[PDB]
RNA sequence: AUUCUAUGAUUAGUGUGAACGAAAAUAGAGCAGCCUAUUAAAAUAAGUAAAAUGGCUUUAAAGCUGUUUGAAUAUUGUGGG
RNA sequence: UAGAUGUGCAUAGUUAAACCGAUCAUUAAAAUAAUGAAUAGUGUCUAAAGUUAGACCCGAAGCCUGGUGAUCUUACUAUAGUCAGGACUAUAAAGGUCCGAACGGGUUAUCGUUGCAAAGAUAUCCGAAGAACUAUGGUAAGCGAGUGAAAGACAACACUGACUAGGAUAGCUGGUUUUCUGCGAAACCUAUAAUAGUAGGCAAUUUAAGUAACAUCUUAGUAGGUACAGA
RNA sequence: UUAUCGGUGAGUAUGUAGACUCGGAAUGACAAAGAUGAAUCUUGAAUAAUCAGACAUAGAAUGAUAAGGUUGUAUGUCAAAAGGGAAACAGCCCAGAACAAGAGUUAAGGUUCCAAAAUUAUUAUUAAGUGAAAUAAAGAAAGUUUUUAUA
RNA sequence: AACAAAGCACUUUGCAAAAAGACGAUAAGUCUAAGUAUUGAGUGUGAUUUC
RNA sequence: UAACUGUGCAGAUACAGUUUACCUCUAGUUAGACGAGAAGACCCUAUGCAGCUUUACUGUUACUAAUUAUUGAAUACGAAUCGUAUUAUUAAACCUUAAAUUAAGGAACAAUUGUUAGAAGACAGUUUAGGCCCCAUAAAGAGUAAAUGGGUGUGUCUAAAA
RNA sequence: AAAUUAGAUGUAAAAAAAAAAUCUUAUGAGGGCGGAUCCGCUUCUAAUAUUUUUUUGUAGUUAUUAUUAUAAUAAUAAUCAUGUUUAUUACUUAAAAAGCUUAAUGGCUUAAUCUUGCCUUACUGUUUGAUUAACAACAAAUCUUACAGUCGCGUAAGCGGGGCAUAGGAUCACAAGAUACAAAAAGGAAAGAUCUUGGAUUUUUGGAAAAGCUACGCUAGGGAUAACAGGCUAAUUUGCGCAAGAGUGUACAAAAUGAGUGCGCGGUUUGGCACCUCGAUGUCGGCUUGACUAAUCCUCAUGGAUGCAGAAACUAUGUAGGGUACGACUGUUCGUCGAUUAAAAAGUUACAUGAGCUGGGUUAAAUACGUCGUGAGACAGUAUGGUU
């Protein structure tokens, strides 16, 4: 004696259903999900919208599948023609908007600061063109260093800031969520981002290769001056 | 005996942990998980 | 101060459970204070308080106890809770 | 005269809990972002009830504690008594010797079976100087077991552990007393050291608030593969 | 070299079916609207009994296609339901008893007598008391009737 | 036909303060025993004959 | 307070049908009244009991060993303090004989107390009552029983990279 | 026989236009009419589908042939190709099978399979609607939604709260982190409280630390049939019949005989069931006394029998009036034998009959032996004894 699984149809055709209601429990897709329907992990079909269950076949979608849908109007018939405009319901209620306004207080009912902030302290014409190329690169290299120095000042101030906030029991401590946002704003995990750029690496690889080859030129030329004196 | 239950301790020193199973004849576990105390994804490492 | 009755209380608490189960306080019955005790007693208490261990009681405290050990001397803050 | 006194419940909700409070709780900071919870009590009588007490009534075998009994019977103990006659044997008297009365047993059969008898009658049979039998006292018995030529034998109606007094339970069985009126089941599922029980459902009853209630049919629609038929 | 053995290919060939179903009912199930109906339903408050069921009919499992056997399903009765019929009868066929009256009207079932009501009409068979309210079989044979052929 | 039994066998008991054994909510102590290894207790066997 | 056949909680004096029989006693007899009595006899049940057994569960003891205390000396040795070994002791621990002593012997053992460990059914109490998954049975929704039929079923595997 | 590799369907790719009809749809004409969008009626246009419908066109290019004056015309064949022919792109290619953690079932081929890149959402809190109100209760479970937080992948849309689906148990105690709730005079603490998590043949898996005997058994009950008989059934039988006829009978089926079978009756043996508690485990024996049945051992009548000459005997049809004795050995009936006899046949009746007898039996406690068990004990054992 096992516990019965009770598989099969839980809603017959034209039966009213609201979102989440199970329509068909199955082992595998005996009936595929169709219009306004969801399939769960175990292939159970649920209504996604309020409406009436409809069992149909869509030869345009799949030649040999049978689907279950949900129509907002009991008199509608599926499958809807592919060229007809989608039938959808708003599903929203109108309410007056909020009158929220920035009214952050400074002191609690006991006269104590809500937050106390502490900061820390610690080749004729080509040469002309190449010069324009070098200047542009040198200009950006100066700008990059003129702005990377700026980022190192905002990070230092942020990571060094300490906003102590009033908590229960008249205690003053830093909240854990603010401690998390010290390293950086949410949205990405600091450290996973690649600090370097692939294009910059290629540029460095060439420069190192040039000095190496050019290094042999100077050493080879230097050796020639020593040989001239010998001869 | 073949499988052990390890504890992945947060590296934010917040005291939150995740428990996953792994075979003994394998390497220690190490994952990037969400620490609900600081509400940020940090590095979790096996306890021992 | 003690004793008797009810409430406090199928409570605090204990116990795997089943069950077991206070005290403060309140009300009533009685009421009484003393050591020169209204019938003749203390020169204010040392193998004692307490500790370890084996049990009892119990909530782990307090209380009772066999074995082995073992203190201090008054609010000018000594000793018990 | 005046003032105080004597349990309790309700008046505010919320959370594990406090803070907090028409707001509170989870959201590791908070914030209508989400979710839950908000408004007549109290006393009395009549009746039906849950709980704890004997608990609707009657009924065990047993277990523990305190007492009683060895005038029955078993063994031992002290003091006493009894055993016609004959035969054999080494003795006058030396033998668990022989036949057989008293006495002590109880072998076989019959009767009896609300008997004369809660162990008898008749006949038959066994021992009958010995490990014999009998009398009057004494000692030893009931958590442990007294006594036992040993049979779970006997210890005064009872003994695989007596009698008496005190303290029980029984999911098991039986019984539960006047009339009239209205409604009216189930013998199924789940759990259970459970199946003779019980609990939660389904669900019978009472009487209030609701009903786009429930039942049946018609019309259109939907799920699902049996009978049949087929290879 | 075989209308021998096995195997393979073809067949719109024949059969077989709890785990074959291309085809495919009725029944039953779900829900919508309308109508009808004897409140039969839901909720609130209060609060039960019951937890070996039995037989009948259909269709199965099991047994041996045995059991007044055992075990599911569908429907009913009994259980807790008297009355009429089944000779007597828990379970079958009818029908649900508040009390009387009536050659009243009917169900199931019956109508010669016991015993209320037909010895009522029509057409055939049976001659064995077969039979007449619980079918013993295969089979045999100048029993007899009818039909179809036939001399 | 069972128990006992005489006979036989084995184990244990040295008695110097308690011989062993039995008994004593548990001891002093009692039986053993006014006994002493040929004594006492326990165990099995069951005269003798053959073993 | 009849016989037969039938029926029926399944063996009829009492029901159905038929049959038979004047009323009422006496003495005999025991076929039936599932005759009376004995809860006498058998099986099953109870999370009822009793006794017994054991390599059942949990315990207490017989018994063995160690140890603080009663309990001190002398010497030797090992680590003034501890521990070990031996010797002696009216030279008043304690023990035995002995009204019970400057007597005799034993002797720091024994014995007793507390604690600890081991240990006999010798004794006591109590117990002894298999989940999950798939298919068919299953009767065209779901459900559906049987020490029913099938399954070499399952009591898991898996961090993803070298 | 069994090793690797290569294979194993077909089609299409210049291009159509146009007429009406049948529905169906439309957030089209804000159509019209009733009650811009709702609802019931509705004409028109548009789109999809369908017709076999109504047709028209089916070229151009390369080449061939024919006529015409290298060109023109007609027919025929080829024609996806401005593209590294290994072409490419789209559709098509039964079922089963392989693969998807593991059996089976279903599903997936348009991905749930496979390969590759980057990842670790196998996330935290709360929460929605369902499983015709999960398991016909509760709980542990299964699927699903939303909001906040912040991460991955992706051009984007978006997807992600592990796995294609269906096979891994709580509390208590204990342990490791967080929470900052309470802290028994007070300040701390201990021991508690909330959240997360771990170790379980908690495998009797809604969750006890657990062996037997009693024939000396006790009490309370049920008689779920247990020792009997009755009741239902008839597998089996040491109970029978009928039908058919392989075969035997020197010949010749049916004088006799009758394989393996079929259709049956009947309730004696061994069974099944369990309505039912009662005189039992050899369920039965002997004695006394019967009553009934007929499937006949004796006695009486009789058919068949190349296999009835006579006699005897065989087979069958009528017939149950009266008989079917006596003893030995076997616990018993089972049986076996002895000698007579016309013959020494069977069955039913609660073993027919123990409020008629017996105790051969139906049950004990004693004792010995045998077998089994560590033991208490057990045995359909054996022997003696045992209030009817
Ligand atoms: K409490
Ligand atoms: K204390
Ligand atoms: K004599
Ligand atoms: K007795
Ligand atoms: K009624
Ligand atoms: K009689
Ligand atoms: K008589
Ligand atoms: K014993
Ligand atoms: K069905
Ligand atoms: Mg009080
Ligand atoms: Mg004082
Ligand atoms: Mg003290
Ligand atoms: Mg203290
Ligand atoms: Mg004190
Ligand atoms: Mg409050
Ligand atoms: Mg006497
Ligand atoms: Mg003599
Ligand atoms: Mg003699
Ligand atoms: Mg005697
Ligand atoms: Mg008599
Ligand atoms: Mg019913
Ligand atoms: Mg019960
Ligand atoms: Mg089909
Ligand atoms: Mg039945
Ligand atoms: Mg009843
Ligand atoms: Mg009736
Ligand atoms: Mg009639
Ligand atoms: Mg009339
Ligand atoms: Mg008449
Ligand atoms: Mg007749
Ligand atoms: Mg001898
Ligand atoms: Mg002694
Ligand atoms: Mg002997
Ligand atoms: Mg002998
Ligand atoms: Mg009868
Ligand atoms: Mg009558
Ligand atoms: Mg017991
Ligand atoms: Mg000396
Ligand atoms: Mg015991
Ligand atoms: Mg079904
Ligand atoms: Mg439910
Ligand atoms: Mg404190
Ligand atoms: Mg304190
Ligand atoms: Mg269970
Ligand atoms: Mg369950
Ligand atoms: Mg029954
Ligand atoms: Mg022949
Ligand atoms: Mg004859
Ligand atoms: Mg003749
Ligand atoms: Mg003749
Ligand atoms: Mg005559
Ligand atoms: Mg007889
Ligand atoms: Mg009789
Ligand atoms: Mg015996
Ligand atoms: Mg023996
Ligand atoms: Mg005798």
């Amino acid at each position: 004696r096992t516990i019965p699984k009770k598989l099969g149809a839980k809603k017959t055709g034209d039966q009213y259903v609201i979102p989440g209601n199970i329509i068909y429990k199955q082992r595998g897709t005996l009936w595929h999900p169709g219009e306004n329907t969801i399939m769960g992990r175990d292939h159970t079909i649920h209504a996604a919208v309020a409406g009436y269950v409809k069992y149909y076949r869509d030869p345009q979608l799949h030649p040999d599948r049978q689907y279950i849908g949900v129509v907002f109007n009991r008199n509608d018939k599926l499958p809807y023609p592919k060229d007809a405009p989608r039938k959808r319901k708003l599903g929203l209620v109108a309410v007056p908007r909020k009158v929220e306004e920035v009214e952050k207080p400074t002191m609690s009912a006991s006269g104590l600061p809500l937050f106390v902030t502490r900061h820390e302290t610690i080749s004729s014409v080509i040469a002309e063109l190449i010069k324009e190329k070098l200047a542009a690169r040198a200009e950006y290299n100066a700008r990059q260093s003129a702005l990377r120095k700026l980022q190192q000042q905002k990070m230092l101030a942020r990571r060094g800031t300490r906003v102590l906030r009033l908590m229960n029991n008249y205690s003053y401590r830093e909240t854990n969520w603010e401690i998390g946002r010290l390293i950086g704003d949410p949205g990405s995990v600091p450290g996973t981002e690649k600090v370097g750029s692939r294009k910059a690496k290629f540029r460095a690889r060439r420069r190192r290769r040039n000095t190496f080859l050019l290094g042999i030129k100077e050493r080879k030329l230097a050796k020639a001056d020593r040989r001239e004196e010998y001869r | 005996s073949r499988i052990i239950n390890v504890r992945l301790i947060s590296m934010a020193m917040t005291g939150y942990f995740y428990t996953f199973t792994r075979p003994r004849t394998s390497l220690p576990m190490s994952m990037l998980k969400y620490d609900p105390i600081v509400r940020r994804k940090v590095l979790f490492l096996e306890q021992k």
